[PDB]
RNA sequence: UCCGUGAUAACAAAGCGGUUAUGUACCGGAUUUUUAUUCCGGCUAUCGGGGUUCAAUUCCCCGUCGCGGAGCCA
RNA sequence: GCUCUUGGUCGCGCCUGCGUAGGAUAGGUGGGAGCCUGGCGCCGGUGAAAUCCACCCUGGCGCGGCUGGGGGC
RNA sequence: GCCAGGAGGUUGGCUUAGAAGCAGCCAUCCUUUAAAGAGUGCGUAAUAGCUCACUGGU
RNA sequence: GCUGAUCUCCCCCGAGCGUCCACAGCGGCGGGGAGGUUUGGC
RNA sequence: GUGCCGGAAGGUCAAGGGGAGGGGUGCAAGCCCCGAACCGAAGCCCCGGUGAAC
RNA sequence: CUCUUCCUAGUACGAGAGGACCGGAAGGG
RNA sequence: GACAUGCGCAGUU
RNA sequence: GCCCGUCACGCCAUGGGAGCGGGCUCUACCCGAAGUCGCCGGGAGCCUACGGGCAGGCGCCGAGGGUAGGGCCCGUGACUGGGGCGAAGUCGUAAC
RNA sequence: UUCCGCGGAG
RNA sequence: CUCCUACGGGAG
């Protein structure tokens, strides 16, 4: 592009998308579980990944996923949407805080704690 | 003494089929002919040999090349006659490029050079009789002047470059003085010292293949008569 | 002519080759033909009928002395049986069997004459003197008759040949008469 | 009722007097990864009787059924 | 009036008939033992045998009777 | 009408948590002696009072 | 209009349900009537 | 399937042509009668096309 | 012909959670 | 967005 | 070997859609507060130092309100259209 | 933080 | 829009 042509025409900005609508760019976003289900891998792998269904502050309603074994979500749970996309799933794009609100923690996690919000044991 | 000498005739040669980095060595176009300024020539002539006596006189040894027939046998002559190495087969690829690998052959050849005059001769098949015989008959077909001295060149003489410019190749990368009697169809560029002048017609390599060996032996001692440049030269 | 000309065979050999040849007529209904078992014929054509016997080993002094040439047994049934060359003709009358050497290797053999007394006699007549000749298919006809020896006495081929007009049911009309053989033949109303 | 005309095997369809055409559908068995194809082979016949003929799907007769045409009794 | 051309009919006139064995393009039953002026004829086999005479089945050809169609002038 | 004792082993089985007539399902005997009440009957937690199915005097 | 199967109505009986208790309130299977508003018959 | 169009073959087909053969009469020639083959249109059968033909 | 609201009274009764008989007013359709 | 009380400050929802 | 598109099943967004709901705005005319300004202050009132002032009357402007007819955007809608993605379902073989 | 007197404290 | 009231008006 010559500069006369830039001086008409210009350079374009880029603009991007956010990976995730959490609404006003916040941290996280809070939502009751409308439906928790249980859905199946994708491309290259097998098992039964544990998703739930969230009816956002915002009016919206989402897939967000659940970490760790177990937990204790049920159809009316209250539960706060963290947004992080779970690559292999379609669609899951946000996953839920553990151990808020009606999420209980990791029961017996012993490692990474911080995430999962599991307690410090005490080891006496 | 020069002069006269080309001007006999040993200047101008290919004719619209050259090369247009080789305009600076050229006179005019002669019903056709590229007619080569030996004007310039001599000019030439002279920093060429001044490099060759300046080496001729510190110990150094050449390599000579002429792998095409207008131009085979003297070239062979001129080598001996001055114990200089030389090529006139076909000069195998990667020799200076890949000496040490070559010389394993020329190692070779003594191997049988050797193995020629024995008691052991008494026996062996004559599968082998004729095997070994054979693969000396060509081993030594090759290698004739490609022996002498088991080190590189500190420079190599030739005719027609083009024809050999894959030696000169293999010389320039190793980093070799390339000295040569190049005519109007050869670059001039990549040759260090450029004798130009007619690449085909023996009689103009004769010359300057003759005086240039002269000269190789004027620093070492022993001035003589020319060396059997006729026998059927036309 | 008027009625027949017999003498008009007036060239060649013993001409015995003479004919009733008159056309036909197909079967009316559910039909045929047949000629009647050696049709009396008011002749004799002085033949010497090789008439054969199917008697047995009992009757060689008089069924060759009855009208026939020669005349064979029992030992000839299956004995001529061992070629497709080696075997008049009779039968051995009732239900009999005698299909048994005839039914196999084609020719002519039916009904016969009966005398359980002898094979020869002195009314031993009606044995040597005329045959048959029934459908042919294409057209029977074609009878036999004497020889060119007898005037008004070769008229036989009338009231007999002829007068074979005795079996046929009804759907045309049999005629187209013509008579003789082996030279040519005329024709004249039947 | 009367004249003519067709007829075969589960079905389809042949051989204008000279001894099991043939195709389908059906049952095998070979080959094609499978299937379809292809190949090879096998099929409860000559509409039913009775005639003519050395010999008949073939010509003759009688019946049943389909076909088509003309009359029936009034 | 005159031509051209095709049918159906009775005549008559000569052909017509290539199962498997087999002298080889055997039609059918009859007469038959020699006529041609050189084949006999059984052969040995074949369901059936050859020369020649017949009357005839199938189909075709060629003149005639008697009836018919279509084209032209 | 009225006086009166309104007898005792009877408070037996399922359910009892309560049949022990007076939750309901099964019994229906014995009795010392004025008879008898397999005590039909108001209840209550079963029991715990009255009522005649028993009679002196009038 | 006659008839009253059908129909609307109520009645006898009383299984059985109602903690106990044919009947507070329900009523099995079955039976008897009334009325002439339905549908029909003549 | 029906209609219409197309098919110089076949099948069937009325008069008429044709006369095998038979009958009534007469003394007769004759006069009269029935009548098979076969030749015989359109129609129909049969073969085929056809839907902005039913 | 009938409804409503008010005073007796939120009193008799009442695990209650509400709510009268009898009797007397005043507006409506 | 809406504001008790005290003097926008602090505080409530 | 690879590989195409329809079809079936599941999840998601999305176009069209009789329409239905709300937000922003524009135009027009009808009523029109407070208030400024402009007339008047007459046959009525108040003050005067007679000039004049106030009260009150009328008009223009006018927030908003009403009625009407437009424009722009968002939501939602029976059904309908395709599209994306989802280990081993159907049909055939287009492409290398 | 319903703070002490903008300056301080919580 | 919220409040107060002696329901007659007022208040922020």
């Amino acid at each position: 592009p010559t500069i006369n042509q830039l001086v008409r025409k210009g350079r374009e900005k880029v603009r991007k998308k956010s990976k995730v609508p959490a609404l006003k760019g916040a941290p996280f976003r809070r939502g009751v579980c409308t439906v928790v289900r249980t859905v199946t891998p994708k491309k290259p792998n097998s098992a039964l990944r544990k998703v739930a269904k969230v009816r956002l502050t915002s009016g919206y309603e989402v897939t967000a996923y659940i970490p760790g074994e177990g937990h204790n979500l049920q159809e009316h749970s209250v539960v706060l949407i963290r947004g992080g996309r779970v690559k292999d799933l379609p669609g899951v794009r946000y996953h839920i805080v553990r151990g808020v609100y009606d999420a209980a923690g990791v029961k017996d996690r012993k490692k990474s704690r911080s995430k999962y919000g599991t307690k410090k044991p005490k080891e006496a | 003494v020069k002069e006269l000498l080309e001007a006999g005739v040993h200047f101008g040669h290919e004719r619209k089929r050259w090369n247009p980095k080789f305009a600076r060595y050229i006179y005019a176009e002669r019903n056709g002919i590229h007619i080569i300024d030996l004007q310039k020539t001599m000019e030439e002539l002279e920093r060429t040999f001044r490099f060759i006596e300046d080496l001729a006189m510190r110990g150094g040894t050449i390599l000579f090349v002429g792998t095409k027939k207008q131009a085979q046998d003297i070239v062979r002559m001129e080598a001996e006659r001055a114990g200089m190495p030389y090529v006139n087969q076909r000069w195998l690829g990667g020799m200076l490029t890949n000496f040490k690998t070559i010389s394993q052959r020329v190692h070779r050849l003594e191997e049988l050079e050797a193995l020629f005059a024995s008691p052991e001769i008494e026996e062996r098949p004559k599968k082998e009789q004729v095997r070994l015989k054979h693969e000396l008959e060509r081993l030594q077909k090759y290698l004739s002047g490609f022996r002498l001295l088991k080190r590189l060149p500190d420079a190599i003489f030739v005719v027609d470059p083009t024809k050999e410019a894959i030696a000169v190749r293999e010389a320039r990368k190793l980093f070799i003085p390339v000295i040569a009697l190049a005519d109007t169809d050869s670059d001039p560029d990549l040759v260090d010292y450029i004798i130009p002048g007619n690449d085909d017609a023996i009689r103009s390599i004769q010359l300057i293949l003759s005086r240039a060996v002269d000269l190789i032996i004027q620093a070492r001692g022993g001035v003589v008569e020319p060396s059997p440049s006729y026998a059927l030269v036309q | 002519k008027v009625y027949t000309i017999d003498e008009a065979a007036r060239t060649a050999k013993f001409d015995e080759t003479v004919e009733v040849h008159a056309k036909l007529g197909i079967d009316p209904r559910r039909s045929d033909q047949n000629v009647r078992g050696t049709v009396s014929l008011p002749h004799g054509l002085g033949k010497q009928v090789r008439v054969l016997a199917i008697a047995k080993g009992e009757k060689i002094k008089e069924a060759e002395e009855a009208g026939a040439d020669y005349v064979g047994g029992e030992e000839i049934i299956q004995k001529i049986l061992d070629g497709w060359m080696d075997f008049v003709m009779g039968a051995v009358g009732s239900k009999l069997g005698r299909i048994l050497g005839p039914r196999g290797l084609n020719p002519k053999a039916g009904t016969v004459g009966f005398n359980i007394g002898e094979i020869i006699r002195e009314i031993k007549a009606g044995r040597i003197e005329f045959r048959n000749d029934k459908t042919g298919a294409i057209h029977a006809p074609v009878g036999k008759a004497s020889f060119p020896p007898e005037k008004l006495a070769d008229n036989i081929r009338a009231f007999i040949r002829a007068l074979e007009a005795h079996k046929p049911e009804g759907a045309k009309g049999t005629f187209l008469r013509s008579v003789y053989v082996t030279t040519t033949m005329g024709p004249s109303v039947r």
